[PDB]
C-alpha cells in the first residue's frame, strides 16, 4: 500500500557530432594515435589537431577500487556521455556504467576513447550513484566519448594457480622437503 | 585446537518452498527407465 | 623475481590464516583443529556412534588413507569427540601400511569392514575386509593384502562406490575412460574375472568420477574431461558401449558430481570451470542453476545427509563455500550483493592451501570435516545463528 515514486528517464541526444564520430571512416581508425596508462596523476596533452580519432588507455585492477583510488571521491567528472578531458578516466567507466563501485573488479580494464572538439554547455546527471558535474562556461580543453571497452581475460597469474598447474603429489612431495629444514620454529 | 560454544518444521517448510519455487521455474529409452523411475 | 610473488603469496596465505583464527569465536559453534602426521589422501566418515552420557559426549570414527612419504602409503582410524546436547580430543590409531597409492578408499556402506582402495599409482582395486585388517600385525614387516584383487582396466582407476541397496555391487572409473560394474558375491576361485558385472566405454576422455544412485541399483553418472556427463544403467544391454545420456553440461574438464541423498531428482556437478551446475532427470535439455563464487577451478562438491537444500562445494581458491538453494530467486538488498548472490549461505577459509576433501558426519547436524594439502585436518559447524 506503500506509494511508489519513479524516478525519471534520461535521454542523450549525441546527433549534432555526427559530423565528427564519422569524419574519418572505419578500416582506418584502428590504431590510437597515443596510448596513457591510468594513473591518478595523468594529464591529456592538448589534442586539436587529432579530433575525431581515438586514444587507449590502461587501467590496472588496483584503480578501480573505492579505497585505493584517492581521486574516486573527489568526484571529478563533468558531464553526461560526453565528458571534459579534465575528467577522471576511472570515473568515466564507473559512471557509464562499465563496473559497479560496491563490487570489487578482477581484471585489468583497456578503454578507447573518442576525441571531441569542446561543447556549449555540460549537463550533469547522476546514474549508479555517481553524480557527474556541470559545467556552464567555456571549458579549454576538448572532450571525450567512450568508443569501447575491453577486459583482460587474463589480468594476474597467482601462484597457487601457477602450481595447480603441478600435479597433486609431485607438488606434494616438494611440499614434504620444505617441511624438513626449515631453518626456525 | 578446540573452541566449544554451548548454547524442524521450519527446515521442512523452507526446503518445500524450495521445491515449489524451483519446480515453478522449470516450466529414448532413458526417458523410459526415468519414467519407470518417477512417481 | 619470482621469489617476490611467491613469498607474498605465502604471506598472504598466512594472512587469510589468522584473520579467520581471529573472528573464530563469532563464527563457528565447534572447532577442532588437528595437526596429523602425514598427508592425509581422504575421509569418509563411519555411521557407528558411542554416546557416553553420564561422561557427556559422543565419539565417532574416521576412515583416513595418507601418505607418510613416497611408497609409504597406509591407512588409519580415528575416533572423534563430540560435545553432547540432551542433559575433547582427536584420537588416531589403527594404522596399517597399504601396498600401493590410495587416491580414493570408499566402504561398504551396509557393511564398514570392507573398503576398496584405488590410487594414482596402480590400476587394479584392492578390496579389504575384516580378516585382511585383524590378521596385520603392526610388528610385522609386510604390508595387509586385501580380500580380493579386481583387474580389468589398464589405468589407474580414479574413484569407486557401493551400491547402497545392492548387496556388494560395485563401481570402478579409470583414467583409461571406462567404466567397470562389479560383484563380490559372483566370484570364483578360478574366475578372478567373474566378480566383472559389467565394463562399459561410453566415456572419451579420462573419467574424473563415477557414481550410483542413492536409493536405486540400476541408475549411475559418470562424468569426464570431455566436458561431458552420461547417465548410465546397467541393466541395459547396450549399457557395456551406449549410455542412458549424454549431455554437454559443462565447458571445461568435470571434476566430481553427487547425488541428492534425500530426493533422487537433483545432481550436481563440479568443473574448473569455477561453476556449479545442477541437473534434474526429467529435464536434462537444461542446466538447471549455475551457482557462482569460486574465482578458480572448483574440485568437489557433496550434499548434506540431513538437509537437501544444502550443497557444499571446495576449490582451489582455498574456500568451501555451502550455499541453501531455497533462496533462488529472492530479493537481497544492495550491500547483501557484495559477497554474492542470495543463494550462497556461509564460506569457510581457515585453511591454507588446496583443501584435499570433505565429509560430512552423518550423527551431527551441519558438521563437516575437511582434509587439506598441508596436513590439516578441520572439524568445524558454524553458529546456530546464521541458520536457526
Amino acid at each position: 500500500q506503500v506509494r511508489q515514486f519513479v524516478s525519471p528517464i534520461i535521454s542523450i541526444d549525441n546527433s549534432a557530432l555526427e559530423p565528427f564520430l564519422n569524419r574519418y571512416p572505419a578500416s582506418e581508425s584502428l590504431f590510437p594515435v597515443t596510448e596513457y596508462e591510468y594513473t591518478p596523476w595523468l594529464e591529456f596533452p592538448l589534442l586539436y589537431s587529432s579530433i575525431g580519432k581515438f586514444v587507449r588507455v590502461t587501467i590496472d585492477i588496483k584503480w578501480l577500487n573505492a579505497a585505493i583510488n584517492p581521486r574516486l571521491c573527489r568526484r571529478e567528472i563533468w558531464g553526461t556521455d560526453v565528458y571534459t578531458d579534465d575528467s577522471d578516466i576511472a570515473t568515466i567507466l564507473a559512471h557509464c556504467g562499465c563496473f559497479s563501485l560496491l563490487k570489487p573488479v578482477r581484471k585489468i580494464a583497456v578503454v578507447d576513447l573518442y576525441i571531441l572538439p569542446p561543447l556549449v554547455h555540460y549537463k550533469g546527471t547522476r546514474k549508479n550513484q555517481i553524480e557527474s558535474r556541470s559545467w556552464s562556461s567555456r571549458q579549454d580543453g576538448i572532450s571525450l566519448k567512450i568508443k569501447e571497452v575491453t577486459w583482460k581475460p587474463a589480468c594476474a597469474s597467482i601462484f597457487e594457480n601457477s602450481i595447480h598447474t603441478l600435479t597433486l603429489e609431485e607438488r606434494l612431495q616438494a611440499r614434504l622437503e620444505l617441511s624438513r629444514s626449515s631453518t626456525f620454529k | 585446537n578446540v573452541y566449544i560454544n554451548s548454547y524442524d518444521q521450519s527446515s521442512q517448510s523452507k526446503k518445500q518452498n524450495r521445491t515449489t519455487n524451483w519446480r515453478r521455474w522449470l516450466e529414448a529409452n532413458t526417458d523410459i527407465k526415468f519414467f519407470s523411475e518417477t512417481t | 623475481q619470482a621469489s617476490e610473488e611467491g613469498i607474498n603469496q605465502e604471506k598472504c596465505i598466512n594472512e587469510e590464516y589468522k584473520i579467520w583464527k581471529k573472528n573464530s569465536p563469532f563464527l563457528y559453534d565447534l572447532i577442532i583443529t588437528r595437526a596429523l602426521e602425514w598427508p592425509c589422501m581422504s575421509l569418509q566418515w563411519y555411521p557407528e556412534q558411542q554416546i557416553f552420557a553420564e561422561h557427556g559426549y559422543t565419539e565417532q570414527k574416521m576412515f583416513l588413507g595418507v601418505r607418510a612419504d613416497v611408497g609409504k602409503y597406509l591407512l588409519a582410524v580415528a575416533s572423534i569427540q563430540l560435545p553432547y546436547l540432551n542433559q575433547l580430543r582427536v584420537n588416531i590409531s589403527n594404522l596399517y601400511s597399504h601396498p600401493e597409492s590410495v587416491c580414493s578408499a570408499k566402504l561398504m556402506p551396509q557393511d564398514d569392514s570392507c573398503v576398496a582402495t584405488v590410487g594414482n599409482y596402480h590400476n587394479d582395486v584392492l578390496v579389504f575386509d575384516k580378516e585382511s585388517f585383524e590378521s596385520y600385525s603392526s610388528a610385522s614387516e609386510s604390508p595387509l593384502k586385501p580380500k580380493y584383487r579386481l583387474t580389468k582396466h589398464t589405468q589407474p582407476c580414479t574413484s569407486v562406490c557401493w551400491n547402497f541397496l545392492s548387496k556388494g555391487t560395485l563401481v570402478s572409473g579409470s583414467q583409461d575412460a571406462t567404466l567397470s560394474c562389479w560383484d563380490l558375491n559372483a566370484y570364483n576361485e578360478s574366475d578372478s574375472a567373474s566378480v566383472l558385472k559389467v565394463h562399459i566405454s561410453s566415456h572419451e576422455k579420462q573419467v574424473s568420477d563415477v557414481r550410483f544412485h542413492y536409493k536405486h541399483q540400476d541408475l549411475l553418472a559418470s562424468v569426464s574431461y570431455d566436458q561431458y556427463l552420461h547417465v548410465h544403467d546397467i541393466r541395459r544391454p547396450d549399457a557395456s558401449t551406449k549410455p542412458a545420456r549424454s549431455v554437454h553440461a559443462h565447458s571445461g574438464p568435470i571434476h566430481s558430481v553427487a547425488f541428492n541423498p534425500h530426493n533422487d531428482f537433483i545432481l550436481a556437478t563440479c568443473s574448473t570451470d569455477k561453476t556449479i551446475a545442477l541437473w534434474d532427470l526429467r529435464n536434462l535439455n537444461q542446466r538447471l542453476h549455475t551457482l557462482e563464487g569460486h574465482e578458480d577451478i572448483v574440485t568437489k562438491i557433496s550434499f548434506s545427509p540431513h538437509e537437501e537444500p544444502i550443497l557444499a562445494s571446495t576449490s582451489a581458491d582455498r574456500r568451501t563455500l555451502v550455499w541453501d538453494l531455497s533462496r533462488i530467486g529472492e530479493d537481497q538488498p544492495a550491500e547483501e550483493a557484495q559477497d554474492g548472490p542470495p543463494e550462497l549461505l556461509f564460506m569457510h577459509g581457515g585453511h591454507t592451501s588446496c583443501t584435499i576433501d570433505m565429509d560430512w558426519c552423518p550423527n551431527y547436524n551441519w558438521t563437516m570435516a575437511t582434509a587439506a594439502e598441508d596436513n590439516i585436518l578441520q572439524i568445524w559447524t558454524p553458529s546456530r545463528s546464521i541458520w536457526g
